[PDB]
């Protein structure tokens, strides 16, 4: 896949005490055209993980399917295990990295978030097999707009309530929606706590244009 | 006529002889005993020597940092199954960054030893295993046959005169669940002892011990670390 | 990188510099550029260090099998022909490798120069590397087939000293080996700053 | 026989293939397993024999998940059972990739019969010494229960049994009605049948393994909770005394 | 292309009861001539010649790999080869290597053994049967030889008069080309006898 | 599933026979009788086509298959093994026509088919074909008649029989055959020499007759055969 | 009936391997004693004529510059294992740049020693098991070691072992002469004394091969005058 | 692919197929070899089987290279397979190593090549033994004998084929260093040993010699007849001057 | 088109004493002009006497480590011993070379103790090949650390000074020093500095803050 087709843009991720939050536009673009105006770029992966993916949506439909099959096939044995998030995040690095040696890269950036064993986990994966954990993640254009707001907040209060995180992500989608060309009004927030994987549906973002009356030339 | 020349011939009685005969290889071998508590799994195997000049042959194989096996049977075959397990557990660490679940490792050996038992001109592996393992669900003992079955055990023993060892394990099955470490190992020795003639008993050259625990990766105790667990035993009753 | 090697009446001198560069930046200047293949074949590095170290070392694993199966040391002529045939399958892949198998034989001193391009020539003098052209000069005005073992050490030090003084990718210290018919001995390892105060005045 | 049974590749002068019939006996030497299809799901009952106090109870299963919405209950040589269960798993994962939904049970039955049949035609192999039953619920097709034997034949069933006492338990299922009960009602009658056909004079003890798959669990296959298993064993000891 | 790399020219010209085929002989490496005698016409059983112009390597392989497929067909069956077949056998040996072609253009010039009906056809380098009844050419002097034949040909010639025409039309065609010349040879097949005359030409 | 057996099942006996090819011939000689008459003008292939009832259809199957536009087969032996050779021959013919742009000569098509039959007496796990072929054809101005045996050899005849009572038919032909017979008159001779072995009345459904003159091989339609049986044309 | 090469006997052991074990009981006799000062390997170069050149039938080989090997049985099979070991210690030295411990080279040739496949196998796999016994005796980092290796593909470390056609009579005579204080010079004489009983030829400076491996030296095979020097004392 | 076990162990500890292949050798035509100190000599029995034969196809003494000759006995068909695959080996080793093959090395390879067929699927073990003779690069004579087992030993004198047990004994009583002193005295020792087994001689003794750094020379029948006349002029005074 | 490599910075540093071997590094994992994360050690303990640094393409750093740790486990299963330093170094080369025509883009530095108990360092090219040094800087700020540091350890171009061996305390304070000065002028170094000391007592882990700019 040396050229993507329909891509999603940006995926925010932040840690908080008892879970993680993921965000992402519901938009899939094909050039400048915004061709598919309602897609889910976040998928539930068993009870303690979920993935948000930017980049080519077609390579994502294909993880969505192999990663799903790889989970079903875990629960048939019934032996109680299930994969951590820390496992699903490794397993993906190895897939990218091996599609990079054959030169058929999966053109995605991935955010695996999950909460297991009283521990939050936030994973990133590149189409090269760069991979790491961190308290904050953002992919694509979020790496330069939202990342500085998420990170500023965590270098002066390294914990967060589930209510300060919700707000930290709705303040960062607004900034993304202003300055990023391929963004969309409607976006999804996914939240993994110890109660499971909840996918809040199409939230909107209220804006303001007070500055449309200050340009006069 | 005869139905014992291939693994690919059923018998008019609904039994396959070439898989029964594999079973005799496991009883021709040396006795071994394994049991589990709730935090510790322990293998003790009765090493056996050829003469007074030769050294004793090794019956406990380190597989990973939480697995271990004790063979019994043809040893050539026992290292084809050891290299195939080492390879499953250096493969999972490589792909998932986690150790393989013991029960899952026995599933892979169950598939792979089934194949040659249904394929002309092959034969089943003449080696029975005892797998000691500790993961998230505590400890486990498994027992594999050359039939390709397996059983999740509470405590087992295979090899020569293991009928006797199983008797001792069916009389003290209650204590095990709540023993401390030293007491568990001593149980397994008393059971392993009953496999010999009353004309001898365990020394430091007959026994090796393999422990895998909650905080303790699989370890092997050779010939001079067997003294702490071999001492503090009473003498076998006449 | 500047190796040079010549045979004379008492054996073969092999002399090297020691610098090795990442291009413009001197990575390490302690590189031993004479590869003890056996206890009786020297080799040299002069192309890419990766490429020589590996293929070179692999010629050792070949020559030790040969020596156990046939129960006799392997010719120099022969060892060079293993190393041409290994590297000739990767022609065009972009290996560099300017090696000089050098030893002692059932035909006296033997010196071959094997390339990665597929050359295999026996000679009497050679120089391989980036300073090789500077070595040929000063080496060939002093070289004769008959010398003393003390003339020859002093011709080779001098002819590496002059290469590392014109050229830029040569420097470090001058290793110096001497293959006698019982095995090679490590003669000297003089630095090039030291040699500078012995020759100037 | 003399040459009429060494190979799977030899018809008898009758027309029978003794190597396929010999595999049938390996099913007759294994304990019983029964399957009963109600009107909103399936229930699987396995008479797993406890042979020592050395085995961990609740292990050495004979109830598998071939897929998240399919049960398999086996009888016969277990080694082959664990071989079939991986060919199915493989097949039903395969189907979900190329067609993008769950594989209908009628179909999975045929694919696994195919694969069993191919092992009765060659010298390189012996037939499987293993019979089994596939059970699945959907909300768009109903409850279904197929049963495949070494021959490779599949049939639909309303109730089915396999193992050493297949004759006795088929009768006790025919007295039972089933086309009108829910799962909650059947599960007790399954346990009851098992206790009647089992011998505690031929076997030390036994453990009763029960499986939903029906409207209760939402089409998923799962074992029966410990609570409803204790009740179904208690209701079977009382009807056994009477 | 890489078939001007050795020059070459072949011309075959159908008479009335006879067929002539002529080539030049200059084997050279671009400009530098190596030798002046180098056969571009091969016999394929009597009364049937195949000429090959172009890259000298595929000249010799096609002529050697065609003798190996013809001899094995002329033994396994007893019938001697018929010229209309030999064409399709050659079309199939070029097209066997569609991708990565041969750089030769065959010119087949024979009489039917069972009868005597004359027959000529050329082939594109990938294998095309181009049967005419006038005259065929292949080579690097293609344009020049077409000119000369289109004006000197006549529908019916005796075998002495044919040889005058092919000669005239081969000497003047090859003289106006750089990479050909150095003398031409000319077979002229009749029913009874095969004459082989070499023309005096430019050793320019 | 099996890779196949590799060892041959045809094998020499201490006397020097290839016992399997010996038995294949006895399958042939049990088959439906068939005769061939080359008429120095054309070839005629006739064979009996008797059924076990009135239930069958006669326009389903035939025993005179065309291979090219001037090469026909008939056989006796095993109808299955015959349908295999027919198919292989047609691919050989076409393969040949693809490379030389001529239609396969009949001398050629007998060696090629023969070799395939030969190959199955020296490969693994297979038995020989229980068939013999009559391969007529009209190439190069003449006619041709050949006969391929399960062995893998062939012979060029001017008349012959095979199948049932071929010892009776072969001597009936050795007497009643005169070179330079007409093509029409050969047809009378064919059905005639097929009448000795045959049992029961002849009809247009019982015999398949197929000619082969410079116009090309063909079957005779049931109508033409009704005027040869009568003999009223 | 006929049974392939993979068939268990109702006993419990493989037919073919049971017979490979009898194939040794025809072979030469080799006695290796392992001490604290080195391993010595002695064997009998069974000649058959005086025409035969006694110096070209050796049955001690150098596997590396620290691992001798003495085989007895079908010497023709041996040349396939030995070659595979030399390749093995070398490969090992090509990757890790150290010597192979004598235990690990024994293990690599024992995997090869059991794997033959009538059907379902490569075209180059072996049709039958190897008919050899080996005595690897090197010195490495655990001090001197000696390993016995049998055609069953199993290996047990030793102290003093005899293989071949006179294993029983030599093995009993070893148990009475071997103690842990034995030195390398006392061991060489103990070898030739026990070898001189069981040879139905005679002890002679061309009828034996003697080779040591010592912690301070490489594998060194005794020439013909160093054999004569130890036959004076016997 | 025809994969089968052909060679398998006897329950007795033998190996039937190789015991049998050494029966095939024993049916073959005797061959003998002695190494001089500057001459090595092969002589093979029976070259006359008609007056209709060609004398270039009946050979049983071939050249692998210029250092190396090879006589054999046993199945003449199998031998022409080994001889060839050796010849190829002789150049492959002249390419990669500059020195020519030595005689130990070309044998080691013929040995191992017979041994492969004694332990691979489908194959029947070669049915020949061999006498390989040659001069090393240093100029010493070497004689070898291979077996269908895949084993080999150097020899000084040897014999394979029918009546090798008789000849072996003859060569133990007649080979010292008072026989073998000059080149012509070695050739006679070979002929005296063959004449024990053959009925006529000088008409069945095919004989070939190789000396120092010259190539093989097959002796025409007149050179062999002269030497067989020398044996009858010696048989007169080896009994009349001893009486 | 598609680049199979990207640069990710990271610097590693290794000083071989005569009783200790220090392996240092920054933890900043940058890509392009943003800072992906601030906490990613470039140091991975292997056995008890061996550390390895990996800098360069964090995609291959990560793979290459799991390949060492998997033939390192493989060796202890076949030979029944722990793998020495000089063994790993020789092995790492054969792995790197195995992909010569699409290489690992990794600078490696193995520090540890040989069998005399003294310090040993091995530096690598990306394509294989290693020598035995007493100090090697690697990675992005290799040219900041080489000229200074290699003066203080080796005493090059000095005159009339004492060639005193390196104390465990004189080095540690050196490492912390050179890094503080390379994180001022080089943009791929900072955030924090992870030192690994390898003596025969175990492996200590320090951490010091660098410039977060």
């Amino acid at each position: 896949t040396q050229n993507p087709m329909v891509t999603g843009t940006s995926v925010l991720g932040v840690k908080f005490e008892g879970g993680v939050v993921i965000a992402a536009d519901m938009l899939g673009s094909y050039g400048s055209l915004a061709r598919f105006r309602n897609i889910s770029r976040i998928m539930r992966v068993n009870n303690s993980t979920m993935l948000g993916a930017s980049g080519d949506y077609a390579d994502f439909q294909y993880l969505k399917q192999v990663l799903g099959q790889m989970v079903i096939d875990e629960e048939l044995l019934g032996d109680g295990h299930s994969y951590s998030p820390r496992a699903i995040h490794s397993w993906l690095t190895r897939a990218m990295y091996s599609r990079r040696s054959k030169m058929n890269p999966l053109w995605n950036t991935m955010v695996i978030g999950g909460y297991a064993d009283g521990e939050s986990f936030l994973g990133y994966v590149d189409m090269l097999g760069v991979a790491y954990e961190a308290p904050s993640l953002a992919t694509g254009y979020g790496a330069y707009l939202a990342q500085p707001l998420l990170r500023e907040v965590l270098e002066k209060q390294p914990v967060l309530s589930q209510t300060e995180a919700r707000d930290l992500v709705e303040r960062c989608m607004r900034v993304l929606y202003y300055r990023d060309a391929r963004s969309y009004n409607r976006f999804q927030i996914a939240t993994v706590t110890e109660k499971g994987v909840e996918i809040e549906g199409p939230l909107s973002t209220e804006t303001n244009w007070d500055i449309a009356h200050m340009i006069s030339g | 006529n005869q139905y014992d020349n291939d693994v690919t011939v059923w018998s008019p009685q609904g039994r396959i002889h070439q898989i029964e005969y594999a079973m005799e290889a496991v009883k021709q071998g040396s006795a071994t005993v394994g049991l589990k508590s709730k935090t510790h799994a322990v293998l003790v195997a009765l090493k056996r020597a050829q003469s007074e000049l030769a050294a004793h042959q090794k019956k406990i194989l380190h597989v990973d940092n939480h697995i271990g096996i004790s063979i019994a049977g043809l040893t050539a075959d026992a290292r084809l199954l050891c290299n195939f397990m080492r390879q499953e557990c250096l493969d999972s660490r490589f792909v998932f960054d986690r150790p393989l679940p013991v029960s899952r490792l026995v599933s892979l050996i169950g598939s792979k030893t089934q194949i040659p038992t249904q394929r002309y001109g092959r034969r089943p592996y003449g080696v029975g295993l005892l797998i000691a393992g500790y993961d998230d669900m505590g400890p486990h003992i498994f027992q594999t046959c050359p039939s390709a079955n397996y059983f999740d055990c509470r405590a087992m023993s295979i090899g020569a005169r293991s009928q006797s060892a199983r008797t001792y394990l069916e009389r003290h099955m209650s204590e095990f669940m709540e023993c401390n470490l030293n007491e568990l190992v001593k149980h397994g020795l008393r059971a392993l002892r009953e496999t010999l003639p009353a004309e001898q008993d365990l020394t430091t050259k007959n026994v090796s011990i393999g422990i895998v625990g909650k905080d303790l990766e699989f370890t092997i105790y050779d010939d001079d670390d067997v003294s702490p667990f071999l001492e503090g035993l009473e003498e076998r009753p006449q | 990188t500047t190796t040079l090697a010549f045979k004379f009446r008492h054996g073969v001198i092999v002399a090297a510099d020691s610098r090795a560069t990442a291009g413009a930046y001197i990575a390490s200047q302690t590189v031993k550029k004479v590869i003890e293949i056996n206890p009786y074949l020297l080799g040299t590095m002069a192309g890419g260090a990766a490429d020589c170290s590996f293929w070179e070392r692999l010629l050792a694993r070949q020559c030790r099998i040969y020596e156990l199966r046939n129960k006799e040391r392997i010719s120099v002529a022969a060892a060079s022909k293993l190393l041409a045939n290994m590297v000739y399958q990767y022609k065009g892949m972009g290996l560099s490798m300017g090696t000089m198998i050098c030893g002692w034989d059932k035909r006296g001193p033997g010196l071959y120069y094997v390339d990665s391009e597929g050359n295999r020539i026996s000679g009497a003098t050679f120089s391989v590397g980036s300073g090789s052209v500077y070595a040929y000069g000063v080496m060939d005005r002093g070289y004769s087939y008959d010398l003393e073992v003390e003339q020859a050490y002093d011709l080779a030090r001098r002819a590496i000293y002059q290469a590392t003084y014109r050229d830029a990718y040569s420097g470090g210290a001058v290793n110096l080996y001497h293959v006698r018919e019982d095995g090679w001995i490590r003669v000297s390892s003089d630095n090039v700053a030291d040699l500078h105060e012995k020759y100037s005045g | 026989g003399t040459g009429y049974d060494l190979s799977a590749s030899t018809f008898s002068p009758d027309g029978r293939v003794f190597q396929v019939e010999y595999a049938m006996k390996a099913v007759e030497n294994s304990s019983t397993a029964i399957g009963i299809r109600c009107k909103d799901g399936v229930v699987f009952g396995v008479e797993k024999l406890v042979l020592s106090k050395l085995y961990e109870e609740g292990s050495n299963k004979r109830l598998f998940n071939v897929d998240r919405h399919v049960g398999m209950a086996v009888a016969g040589l277990l080694a082959d059972a664990r071989s079939l269960a991986d060919i199915a798993r493989e097949e039903a994962s395969n189907f979900r990739s190329n067609f993008g939904y769950n594989i209908p049970l009628k179909h999975l039955a045929d694919r696994v019969a195919m694969y069993v049949h191919a092992y009765t035609l060659y010298s390189a192999v012996r037939p499987f010494g293993c019979s089994f039953m596939l059970g699945s619920y959907s909300v768009n097709d109903g409850a279904q229960l197929y049963m495949i034997d070494p021959s490779g034949v599949s049939y639909g069933y309303w109730g089915c049994a396999i193992g050493k006492a297949r004759q006795a338990a088929k009768t006790e299922i025919e007295k039972l009605q089933m086309k009108e009960m829910t799962c909650r009602d059947i599960v007790k009658e399954v346990a009851k049948i098992i206790y009647i056909v089992h011998d505690e004079v031929k076997d030390k003890a036994f453990e009763l393994e029960l499986s939903w798959v029906g409207e209760l669990t939402n089409g998923r296959h799962e074992i029966v909770p410990k609570d409803i298993r204790e009740e179904a064993e208690k209701y079977a000891k009382e009807s056994l005394k009477e | 292309s890489i078939m001007s790399y050795n020059g070459g020219a072949v011309m075959a010209m159908k008479g009335k009861n006879c067929v002539a085929i002529a080539a030049d002989r200059r084997f050279g490496i671009q400009a530098q001539m190596v030798t002046t005698d180098f056969q571009k016409i091969f016999p394929m059983g009597d009364r049937l010649y195949i000429g090959l112009a172009g890259l000298a390597t595929d000249v010799q392989t096609v002529a050697q790999r065609l003798k190996f497929r013809l001899n094995l067909y002329e033994l396994k069956e007893g019938r001697q080869i018929k010229p209309y077949t030999l064409m399709s056998m050659v079309a199939n040996l070029l097209y066997e290597k569609r991708f990565g072609p041969y750089y030769t253009e065959p010119v087949i010039a024979g009489l039917d053994p069972k009868t005597f009906k004359p027959f000529i056809c050329s082939l594109d380098l990938i294998g095309c049967p181009m049967v005419t009844d006038d005259f065929v050419v292949s080579g690097t002097c293609a344009e020049q030889m077409y000119g000369m034949c289109e004006s000197l040909w006549e529908p019916n010639m005796d075998p002495d008069h044919l040889f005058e025409t092919i000669s005239q039309a081969m000497l003047n065609a090859v003289d106006r080309d750089a990479v050909s010349g150095m003398g031409v040879i000319v077979h002229i097949i009749e029913k009874d006898k095969i004459t082989t005359r070499t023309l005096k030409a430019r050793m320019d | 599933a099996e890779r196949g057996y590799s060892f041959s099942l045809t094998t020499f006996s201490p006397s020097g026979k290839l016992v399997q090819i010996e038995y294949a011939l006895a399958a042939v000689a049990g088959g439906a009788p068939s005769v061939g008459i080359k008429a120095a003008n054309g070839v005629v292939l006739a064979t009996e086509k008797k059924q076990k009832s009135i239930l069958y259809d006669e326009r389903s199957v035939h025993k005179v298959e065309p291979i090219t536009k001037h090469i026909g087969l008939v056989y006796s032996g095993m109808g299955p093994d015959y349908r295999v050779l027919v198919h292989r021959a047609r691919k050989l013919a076409q393969q040949y026509y693809l490379v030389y742009q001529e239609p396969i000569p009949t001398a050629q098509l007998v060696q090629r088919v023969a070799s395939v039959m030969q190959e199955y007496t020296q490969s693994g796990g297979v038995r020989p074909f229980g068939v013999s072929l009559l391969i007529c054809g009209w190439n190069e101005g003449r006619p041709y008649l050949f006969q391929s045996d399960p062995s893998g050899a062939y012979f060029a005849w001017k008349a012959t029989a095979m199948g049932k009572n071929y010892v009776n038919g072969k001597t009936f032909l050795e007497k009643r055959y005169n070179e330079d017979l007409e093509l029409e008159d050969a047809i009378h001779t064919a059905i005639l020499t097929l009448k000795e072995s045959f049992e029961g009345q002849m009809t247009e459904d019982n015999i398949e007759v197929g000619i082969c003159n410079e116009a090309g091989f063909r079957r005779l339609t049931p109508t033409e055969v009704k005027d040869y049986l009568a003999a009223i044309a | 009936y006929d049974r392939g090469v993979n068939t268990f006997s109702p006993e419990g052991r493989l037919f073919q391997v049971e017979y490979a074990i009898e194939a040794i009981k025809l072979g030469s006799t080799a006695i290796g004693i392992q001490t604290s000062e080195g391993v010595c390997l002695a064997v009998e170069k069974r000649i058959t004529s005086p025409l035969m050149e006694p110096s070209s039938i050796e049955k001690i080989v150098e596997i590396d510059a620290h691992i001798g090997c003495a085989m007895s049985g079908l010497i023709a099979d041996a040349k396939t294992l030995i070659d595979k070991a030399r390749v093995e210690t070398q490969n090992h030295w090509f990757t890790y740049n150290e010597t192979m411990t004598v235990e690990s080279v024994t293990q690599a040739v024992s995997n090869l020693a059991l794997q033959f496949g009538e059907e379902d196998a490569d075209p180059g796999a072996m049709s039958r098991p190897f008919g050899v016994a080996l005595l690897f005796g090197g010195v490495d980092e655990k001090g001197p070691q000696l390993f016995h290796m049998d055609p069953s593909g199993t290996f047990v470390q030793c102290d003093a072992r005899a293989i071949g056609s006179a294993s029983e009579g030599a093995q009993s005579s070893l148990q009475e002469v071997y103690h842990k204080s034995m030195t390398l010079k006392e061991a060489i004489k103990s070898s030739l004394i026990i070898l001189k009983q069981v040879m139905e030829e005679k002890l002679n400076a061309t009828n034996i091969e003697l080779a040591t491996v010592q912690p301070g030296q490489n594998f060194h095979m005794f020439t013909k005058e160093e054999l004569e020097e130890v036959i004076k004392d016997i | 692919s025809y994969d089968r076990a052909i060679t398998v162990f006897s329950p007795d500890g033998h190996l039937f197929q190789v015991e049998y292949a050494q029966e095939a050798v024993k049916k073959g035509s005797t061959a003998v070899g002695v190494r001089g100190r500057d001459i090595v000599v092969l002589g093979v029995e029976k070259k006359s089987v008609a007056k209709l034969q060609d004398e270039r196809t009946v050979r049983k003494i071939c050249a692998l290279d210029d250092n190396v000759c090879m006589a054999f006995a046993g199945l003449t068909a199998d031998a022409r397979i080994v001889i060839n695959r050796a010849r190829v080996e002789c150049q492959s080793h002249r390419l990669t190593v500059e020195d020519p093959v030595t005689v130990e090395y070309i044998t080691r390879y013929i040995a191992s090549l017979k041994q492969r067929y004694t332990q691979s699927n489908g194959r029947r073990p070669f049915g020949i033994s061999a006498l390989i003779v040659g001069f090393d690069f240093d100029g010493t004579p070497r004689l070898y004998q291979t077996d269908p087992s895949g084993t080999y030993h150097a020899w000084k004198a040897n014999a394979i084929g029918r009546g090798a047990k008789s000849v072996r004994e003859f060569l133990e009583k007649n080979y010292t260093d008072e026989a073998i002193e000059t080149d012509d005295l070695t050739i006679k020792l070979v002929i005296k040993a063959l004449l024990e087994v053959v009925q006529s001689g000088g008409k069945n003794i095919e004989l070939a010699v190789m000396r120092r750094d010259q190539s093989l020379k097959i002796l025409n029948p007149e050179e062999i007849e002269k030497y067989v006349a020398e044996i009858e002029k010696e048989k007169e005074e080896n009994e009349k001057k001893k009486q | 088109r598609f680049s199979p490599y990207v640069f990710n910075g990271g610097t590693i540093l290794a000083i071989a004493g005569e009783d200790f071997a220090i392996v240092a590094s920054d933890t900043r994992l940058s890509e392009g002009f943003s800072i992906h994360t601030r906490d990613s050690p470039k140091c991975y303990k292997l056995t008890d006497k061996t550390v390895i640094g990996c800098s360069g393409f964090h995609g291959d750093c990560l793979t290459l480590t799991k390949i060492i740790e998997a033939r390192l486990k493989m060796y202890k299963h076949s030979n029944n011993k722990a793998m020495t330093t000089g063994a790993i170094a020789a092995m790492l080369s054969t792995i790197l070379y195995s992909r010569r025509f699409f290489p690992y883009y990794v600078y490696n530095i193995i520090g540890g103790l040989d069998e005399e108990g003294k310090g040993a360092v091995y530096s690598f090219d990306p394509v294989g090949s290693y020598q035995r040094d007493s100090f090697k800087a690697g990675g992005s700020a290799s040219a900041m650390l080489q000229p200074l540091l290699d003066n203080q350890v080796g005493f090059k171009n000095m005159q009339n000074v004492e060639h005193v061996p390196l104390s465990l305390d004189r080095a540690m304070r050196l490492v912390k020093d050179v890094f503080i000065s390379a994180a001022e002028r080089d943009v791929y170094t900072g955030d924090a500095l992870r030192i690994c000391i390898v003596t025969k007592e175990g492996i200590r882990e320090e951490t010091v803050s660098l410039r977060k700019d």
